[PDB]
């Protein structure tokens, strides 16, 4: 069970673009599975992905 | 006629019998009615089947799109999906009026 | 961090901690069975089903058969009974009562 | 009539109740 309501709440997130669905609606739908791809990139190319 | 009344009746009833057998033999002798019914039901089947298409939107289940996206973007998404369904229903109605 | 979501028809594994509630029968409800946000009454039948799956499709291309995510049970969704209304009415000057 | 029954049972008519669930019902014929 994921607390997707509160993960969005941390104000550290400076570039929070949810192309998939709206952020607040992360709470209701049930995910088949999930990919969690983590890395660190340049400050300029943050929006190239 | 009065010279051949019994013969006329005999031929008439034999014709009735051959009609019975010809109808009861094969289905495609009665073809026009089957053609019309199949055409109508198949057009309606295509109409109802058309609902499975995303028409370029996120999905085909409208309630899934309602749950997924927010109204400010569900606006454009549902706009695309509704215009697609509207076009399909419109062409169905025009062809229905043709027939 | 990119969170990639493959929302589709599959066994639900991870989702929000919203409080569940027991079912009802013969009363159409605004259910949400892991994204299946439809409406209708819930009944049962004797049909078969995949051991793990949760969705049962139809020729109309929508979810008809469901398996409960809490307790594995066969459920039939039939959308809440509805039709159309035909206001039989004579001329407005003739009367104001309408059938 | 006798021929009429042959004709009735020889035409096959139409899933069907699934159509009713999406608005597009079939209005009954008048006669
Ligand atoms: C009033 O209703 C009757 C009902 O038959 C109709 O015949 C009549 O024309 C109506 N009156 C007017 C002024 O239209």
């Amino acid at each position: 069970v994921a607390d997707y309501s509160v993960l969005y709440n941390s104000a550290s997130f400076s570039t929070f673009k949810c192309y998939g669905v709206s952020p607040t609606k992360l709470n209701d739908l049930c995910f088949t599975n999930v990919y969690a791809d983590s890395f660190v990139i340049r400050g300029d190319e943050v929006r190239q992905i | 006629l009065y010279e051949n009344q019994k013969l006329i009746a005999n031929q008439f009833n034999s014709a009735i019998g051959k009609i019975q057998d010809s109808l009861s033999s094969t289905a495609s002798a009665l073809g026009k009615l089957q053609d019309v019914v199949n055409q109508n039901a198949q057009a309606l089947n295509t109409l109802v089947k058309q609902l499975s298409s995303n028409f370029g939107a996120i999905s085909s289940v409208l309630n899934d799109i309602l749950s997924r996206l927010d109204p400010p973007e569900a606006e454009v998404q549902i706009d695309r999906l509704i215009t697609g369904r509207l076009q399909s229903l419109q062409t169905y109605v025009t062809q229905q009026l043709i027939r | 961090v990119v969170l990639s979501f493959e929302l589709l028809h599959a066994p639900a594994t991870v989702c929000g901690p919203k409080k569940s509630t027991n079912l009802v029968k013969n009363k159409c409800v605004n259910f949400n069975f892991n994204g299946l946000t439809g409406t209708g009454v819930l009944t049962e039948s004797n049909k078969k089903f995949l051991p793990f799956q949760q969705f049962g499709r139809d020729i109309a291309d929508t979810t008809d058969a469901v398996r409960d995510p809490q307790t594995l049970e066969i459920l039939d969704i039939t959308p809440c009974s509805f039709g159309g209304v035909s206001v039989i009415t004579p001329g407005t000057n003739t009367s104001n009562q309408v059938a | 009539s006798f021929i009429e029954d042959l004709l009735f049972n020889k035409v096959t008519l139409a899933l069907i109740c699934a159509q009713k669930f999406n608005g597009l019902t079939v209005l009954p014929p008048l006669l």
